[PDB]
């Protein structure tokens, strides 16, 4: 895989089945020194474009099976390696035209055993006041290309 | 498994141009994928690099290409071998040695469901022309070619032109002997017009015209769709495309137009080819509706 | 099975290190050949990083893990988990279900051979103190731990002080309940006097003298040689190895000193942590003799 | 592996049996973008500290089996595979002390359907006249370190 977070491979618009299209993927790799369990995981808040997109619009799909926020936040035995980026699928109606978006994604995840004032304040979208490189930071960015007619 | 069946020509990738990724940071699985975002379909794979443990996969290892085929929508297109009469320093390898090694490479390729060879052999001269006893190396696998659904083809790349020996030679052989299983595979560098100011140009090297395959693509079975520079706005800004690919389209070719990016910053760290190819689908997709 | 039985402190690794390159530029089997071109026989694991389909390895992989020890003269030392009872955003894990998940971890810890696990608990106050029911968790897997000769051991590190709350209450939970199953692993980062003019340091932190080690060594398991610099004459600018290395020796120590390293140029690009390894080891190797 | 043509990983020591240091070795990946047969392979020259080492001292070990450079020559069946980075063990009695070494070592492969202007003098210790990447440097660099007791 890369050693930014979004990955380049795995970006695409999303089909029906019908044809129409739905939304569209891209993959995250998870920064950490070590692999979490779902519950863990603490999504956060996307941009495409400029165009904002909550996280309630967004599902994550790791070991083949696809998980909604809710889920996730229950499931404390599912767990997710560093080596498996996830995938995170996100509803938007007719998807992202033909040539380049910039996509700005945050998502962070629970560190128990770290002081706990690193541990509260721990935004999904802001970044954590001082920064170890092993955590990685919460929001990524990357510019990439969709392959696609002209409309 | 996994079939494409638009009419006309088709657009894919030649796994060439994950050259500086491939075995360090992208996997065969991750070509497959990067293939994926772009809605690709044909393949091209190099025999001495994408098949695990060369010349001998196992069984278990097949199986797992053709579930990739599968899972990602990959029809094997165009599976590239040497010939290589050379590859002893001391002395040639014998006409029965030669065919050996091709017809071993012919199955691998039928096994691994691929339908085209690009087939390269050692050159004697600066036209670039295949040994000389290279008419008996083909003869001698095309009854196993012919059974098994294969067509070779070597490449015709610049400086060679589309109507200099190289190709006459090869075209005069496919009728002398009848076959449909022997062919040619164009590069599109011999439709390249625009270079730098200061970047040398072979001496020999003249542009073909895109009508200038029109008499070859009876026996053109897969293309390299060569490419040097993709703009922002996804056009190629040194081969005349739209005009090669409106030629072959008009003049009933069915094949595949497979990308090929050679350029030397492939190498230079924070390059992203699969963005590269990415802007060549583009283009491609524009052009064929798909 | 490879055995390593110098007398006295041995060297090692923990996989730690490899933290920005795991996954990425090397891989499990790289990482043992690193520790190998040290001559380096001890390893330390996380379980979460290191165990493919943590935490189901297959039967296929478990031989592979130690077809890799045997042919790298590797000894699974210390295994590192967690217990995180605070997995869920919602509520606390019962006791029973940390014992479950202890209990997991130290099955897992034995097959693959190992024989200390640093094992990490939620934190609840600025002490780095762990959840009150760590007693009971503990003495839930005792009897497990104890059957299976697995020792666990938290991590004793910076701010805290070899004799603060922290420490003397595991000692004392040893003491009252005698196990000889926990015990503690003794960071070097407790003993760093040297930090750069203008670096901010913990005003809780004080170096601990590497005397104030020798009345916990009956309870040390093993530790972390955490570094910070290695000079080009290969000595540790921040710590007094050479003066820990010999209380340890003098005082009767068999375990490991694990190489951790936790810098941040780790994840600068062009860093070569083998070579900083490299460094760290050869001082070790001088001062233990092997 | 790594992008350097000299790995990091398998540089060390060689002892006996009866304990005693014979030389060294290191690895280097095939620099193509396909694989070879050994008898394409023209080891070159190597440099340890500015000390020269001559060919007929370093034997190749690919697919776990030690080649001779003689062995080598005419064997056009084996494979070496550009994922699977050769062995090149080096004779030198005491091998190398602890600390820094300054490796430069060089080798090529022939590739005979490229123009015959470029096959031609294809020297393992000189760089081709034009440089393509997809070919490799011929020579390529190092600094590593070995781990050993102060003599
Ligand atoms: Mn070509
Ligand atoms: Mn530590």
């Amino acid at each position: 895989m890369e050693k930014q977070v979004i990955q380049s491979v795995g970006f695409r618009n999303i089909k029906n089945g019908n044809g129409e299209i739905t939304g569209f993927q891209f993959k995250v790799k998870l920064p950490y020194y070590r692999g979490v369990f779902l519950s863990q995981i603490r999504p956060g808040t996307l941009f495409v474009d400029g165009q904002k997109i909550e996280k309630d619009q967004i599902t994550w799909t790791i070991n083949g099976e696809e998980y909604t926020n809710q889920e996730m936040r229950g499931d404390f035995k599912t767990h997710w390696a560093t080596t498996k980026p996830a995938v995170l699928k996100v509803k938007m109606p007719g998807g992202l035209a033909q040539g380049y978006h910039d996509l700005k994604y945050g998502f962070c995840f629970t560190s128990s055993y770290m002081p706990p004032i690193i541990q509260d304040g721990l935004d999904p979208d802001k970044e954590s006041m001082v920064y170890m490189p092993e955590f990685g930071h919460h929001v990524n960015e990357r510019r990439l290309l969709i392959v696609k007619l002209a409309a | 498994m996994y079939r494409y069946e638009k009419k006309g020509p088709k657009r894919g990738v030649a796994l060439y141009s994950y050259s500086a990724e491939f075995g360090l940071t992208k996997t065969l699985e991750d070509c497959f994928e990067d293939l994926h975002d772009m809605g690709a379909h044909g393949i091209e794979i190099l025999a001495n690099t994408h098949i695990e443990n060369y010349p001998y996969p196992t069984d278990e290892w097949v199986e797992k290409w053709w579930r990739l085929c599968d899972k990602y929508e990959i029809v094997p297109v165009e599976y590239g071998n040497w010939i290589d009469s050379h590859v002893l320093g001391d002395r040639d390898l014998t006409t029965e040695e030669s065919v050996e090694m091709l017809k071993r490479d012919i199955r691998l390729a039928h096994r691994l469901g691929f339908t085209v060879m690009r087939t390269k052999m050692p050159v004697i001269n600066d036209l670039l022309e295949p040994v000389e006893n290279w008419k008996e190396i083909i003869k001698g696998a095309l009854p196993l070619a012919e059974e098994l659904g294969i067509k070779m083809c070597p490449e015709i790349h610049t400086p060679s032109n589309l109507k200099g020996k190289l190709v006459n030679d090869f075209v005069e052989f496919i009728k002398e002997t009848g076959t449909k299983n022997f062919g040619l595979n164009i590069d599109f560098s011999v439709f390249r017009t625009s270079f730098a100011e200061g970047e040398w140009v072979d001496p020999n090297y003249t542009p073909n015209k895109p009508e200038d395959i029109i008499p070859l693509l009876p026996y053109v079975y897969c293309c390299h769709a060569k490419f040097i520079h993709m703009s922002d706005d996804f056009k190629e800004t040194t081969i005349p495309y739209e005009e090669v690919v409106k030629t072959m389209e008009d003049n009933g070719y069915e094949g595949y137009l497979l990308s090929e990016y050679e350029g030397a910053d492939k190498y230079d760290e924070g390059y992203e080819v699969g963005q590269t190819l990415r802007k060549h689908h583009i283009l491609l997709k524009n052009l064929l509706g798909d």
